[PDB]
């Protein structure tokens, strides 16, 4: 569409994959503490 | 595409499947080695005494480096080996987070486009809400026009709520899709009101008359109500088939229904932009200089002071001005039509002006009458427009032959001065010239313009004042009418070309550069674009306009007396 909208899109997905790291590297601090 | 939490559940499932085959291997125990165990991420085998065990970078875990291995040692007593200085187990992960130090570089790119995207709708919604607040506050300013004006500005006020509305649901699900919803159908509304805009345009000068209040009630239908109707079937397609993302709408072929209706306005305005510039003149004529009020006395005695000055009695006079060529401005059908009259009795009744350059065979054609009769006068000298308006306020009658006119300002101009005009049936001649301001006659016909010489002579035995009136009030009017027309048309001829090629080359260009040179460069000008789209449109039709600057320079010089 218009560029504002590839703009919500890509920070959606951007934000999504900020919280997935996120995420992963609390689980690889529980590994390092195993 | 993947969340957090279907890394959550697939991780839940490993973990699962992990006490599972640890209960397997406990229920029949046998030689001294590494037990399984889960360490949060991944389940490890047995291992031998004294081996490394390298397990594969799990597949649950997307963002792992799926080509490497994750690396442990068991003792040779048959336990893992641990971490030194502390009672827990070591493990190698540097290949499964090898691609994993990421950080943030996409964080300039979005910070910079959501903050042109916040400035320049700001912008926008400021100088907009000003402008509305401008048109409906002077009482001077309140006619049909601006009212479509004030629609055109609220569906871009409208526009830019609707992203502020949508970035901040971003900033904290079916919320998100009323919100885009929103924005596609301001988004169609900008769009048909621009083609509103060139229908309202075209059809002041192209019907001669019409009734404003109808057309304002069948624009708001044509504006607020068919984006509502396939913006509505953008819906209805979109909700059945599946339950999609909130702001992938270019992944699927269902843009296109809505992208189709905004294109159809866009060829729309492209067919309105050829009519008006076919028939409006970029510039009209000087109304502060063609006005016989500059002139002193009669016209009878400026005519016989012209006459003769040139050397001839008092008669009938005929004027002639322009370019001297084969086909176009047509004095080669002049010079056929003095030869016709020339035998005739009528003749010896008639003077005739001809000035002009060009073909050099054209022109010693004219010489040749002009030796050949004492009524005849040829000027191929350059002259001042002031002895042009001269010449208009004396002569009888301007003959404007021409093959082809668009605008015929000289027609204009001769009326103005009272001259009444005998000119081809084209062009811009045949929508100013009726019968009761001149006579029209067949293109390239000498003939038909040697009969009306004839019709013109026999009317000047009559009182020809009453003729002359009329012309002068046709050409005012009609002069009158097109400068209030080129007012709207300095702005409404550039906000639909520059919408629509804008929309046309953004939709070309695809999205497949994936932030790269050319993509930051797109993205960086289609933002910029797009947020100033409301105030592009609020300088054009309020800030710029010369009826909205007269006021409040009213407004200023009251509240400043000294
Ligand atoms: C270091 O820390 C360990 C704790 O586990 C960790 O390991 C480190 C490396 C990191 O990975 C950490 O993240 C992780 O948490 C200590 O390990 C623990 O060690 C003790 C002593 O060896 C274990 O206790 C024992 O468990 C045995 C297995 O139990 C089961 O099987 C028996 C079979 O008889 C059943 O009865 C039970 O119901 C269970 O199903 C068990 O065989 C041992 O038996 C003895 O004691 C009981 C009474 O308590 C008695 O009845 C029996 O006759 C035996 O005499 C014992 O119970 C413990 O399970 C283990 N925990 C884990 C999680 O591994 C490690 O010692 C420590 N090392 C040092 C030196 O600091
Ligand atoms: C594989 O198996 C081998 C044979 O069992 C292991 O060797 C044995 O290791 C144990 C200890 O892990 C030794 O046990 C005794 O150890 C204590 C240690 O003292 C403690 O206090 C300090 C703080 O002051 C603390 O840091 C320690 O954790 C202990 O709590 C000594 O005080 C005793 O004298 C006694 O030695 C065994 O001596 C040792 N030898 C044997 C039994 O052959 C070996 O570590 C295992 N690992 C590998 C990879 O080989
Ligand atoms: C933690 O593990 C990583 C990954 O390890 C290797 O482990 C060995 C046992 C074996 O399985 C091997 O196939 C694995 O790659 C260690 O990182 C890497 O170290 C190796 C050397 O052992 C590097 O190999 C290279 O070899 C070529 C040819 O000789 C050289 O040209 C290269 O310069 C390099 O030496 C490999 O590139 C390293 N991998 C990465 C991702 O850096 C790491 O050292 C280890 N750390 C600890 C503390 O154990
Ligand atoms: C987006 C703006 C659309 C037009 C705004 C007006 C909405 C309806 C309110 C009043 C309309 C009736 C009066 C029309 C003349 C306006 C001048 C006046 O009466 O003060
Ligand atoms: C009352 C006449 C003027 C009304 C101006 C706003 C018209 C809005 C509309 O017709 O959609
Ligand atoms: C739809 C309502 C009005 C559109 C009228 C278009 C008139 C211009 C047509 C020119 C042409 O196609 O030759
Ligand atoms: C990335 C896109 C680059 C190209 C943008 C092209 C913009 C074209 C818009 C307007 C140009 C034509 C304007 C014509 C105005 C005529 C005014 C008049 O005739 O009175
Ligand atoms: C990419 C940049 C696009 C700029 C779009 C500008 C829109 C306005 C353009 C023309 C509207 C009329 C401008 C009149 C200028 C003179 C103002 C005046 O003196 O009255
Ligand atoms: C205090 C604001 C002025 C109102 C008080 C009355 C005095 C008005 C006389 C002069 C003040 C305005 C001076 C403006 C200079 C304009 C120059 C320009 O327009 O180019
Ligand atoms: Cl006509």
């Amino acid at each position: 569409x218009v560029a504002e909208i590839q703009l919500m899109h890509q920070r959606a997905k951007w934000l999504n994959s900020l919280e997935r790291v996120e995420w992963l590297r609390k689980k690889l601090q529980d590994v390092h503490n195993y | 595409v993947m969340t957090k939490e279907e890394q959550i559940f697939l991780l839940h499932r490993a973990q699962a499947q992990c006490e599972k085959r640890l209960k397997e291997v406990l229920q029949r125990p046998a030689g001294r080695p590494c037990l399984p165990e889960w360490d949060h991420i991944l389940c490890w085998p047995l291992g031998a005494p004294g081996e490394v065990v390298a397990v594969p970078c799990p597949d649950y875990i997307y963002d792992f480096n799926h080509k490497g291995h994750a690396y442990r040692r068991c003792d040779r007593n048959g336990s893992w080996e641990l971490v030194p200085g502390h009672n827990r187990t070591w493990a190698n992960y540097s290949e499964c987070v090898k691609f994993l130090t990421n950080e943030t570089r996409e964080r300039e790119v979005f910070d910079r486009l959501g903050m042109i995207c916040t400035v320049g709708y700001s912008v926008s919604l400021a100088s907009l809400t000003v402008a509305v607040l401008i048109l409906a506050y002077f009482r001077r300013l309140h006619c049909t026009r601006n009212y479509i004006h004030m629609h055109l500005f609220l569906s871009f006020m409208l526009r830019a709520v609707s992203i502020f509305v949508m970035d901040a649901v971003l900033y904290s699900y079916a919320g998100c899709r009323v919100a885009v919803t929103f924005f596609l159908y301001f988004l169609a509304t900008n769009y048909y009101w621009i083609a509103v805009e060139g229908l309202y345009l075209h059809s002041l000068i192209f019907k001669a008359f019409f009734s404003e209040k109808k057309y304002l009630w069948g624009f708001t239908v044509f504006g607020w109500g068919l984006p509502a109707i396939f913006v509505a079937v953008w819906v209805s397609v979109r909700a059945t088939l599946a339950n999609t993302g909130c702001w992938d709408l270019s992944s699927g072929n269902n843009k296109w229904i809505i992208q189709v209706p905004i294109l159809a306005s866009i060829v729309l305005n492209f067919i309105l932009f050829i009519n008006i510039v076919r028939v409006l003149a970029t510039k009209g004529i000087d109304c502060s200089f063609w006005n016989e009020s500059y002139l002193t006395g009669s016209r009878d005695e400026r005519k016989k002071s012209l006459l003769s000055k040139f050397g001839m009695d008092e008669g009938v006079t005929f004027m002639f001005i322009g370019r001297f060529d084969r086909g176009q401005k047509g004095v080669d059908v002049l010079l056929k039509a003095i030869e016709i009259l020339s035998s005739k009795k009528e003749f010896q009744e008639m003077r005739f002006i001809i000035i002009g350059k060009g073909d050099p065979e054209l022109e010693g054609w004219a010489r040749s009458l002009e030796e050949k009769h004492g009524n005849v006068k040829v000027i191929t000298e350059m002259l001042s427009r002031e002895f042009v308006r001269e010449l208009y306020g004396s002569v009888d009658f301007v003959i404007i032959p021409s093959y082809f006119e668009p605008f015929g300002l000289v027609a204009l101009e001769a009326m103005c001065l009272g001259a009444i005009p005998i000119a081809s049936a084209v062009g811009g001649l045949r929508d100013i010239i009726t019968n009761e301001t001149g006579i029209l006659v067949k293109a390239g016909d000498p003939g038909e313009l040697a009969n009306a010489i004839l019709k013109a002579l026999e009317l000047s035995r009559s009182d020809l004042s009453k003729f002359r009136e009329n012309c002068k009030k046709r050409a005012m009017s009609f002069s009158d009418t097109r400068q209030q027309y080129r007012k709207l048309a300095k702005s409404t001829l550039v906000l639909m070309p520059l919408f629509g090629v804008h929309y046309i080359v953004f939709m070309l260009t695809p999205y497949t550069e994936v932030s790269g040179t050319l993509w930051q460069v797109r993205m960086h000008y289609e933002m910029l674009f797009n947020s100033f789209q409301g105030f592009f449109v609020a300088i054009a039709y309020c800030f710029c306009n010369g009826e909205v600057q007269a006021e409040i320079k009213k407004s200023w010089s009251r509240w400043t007396l000294a």
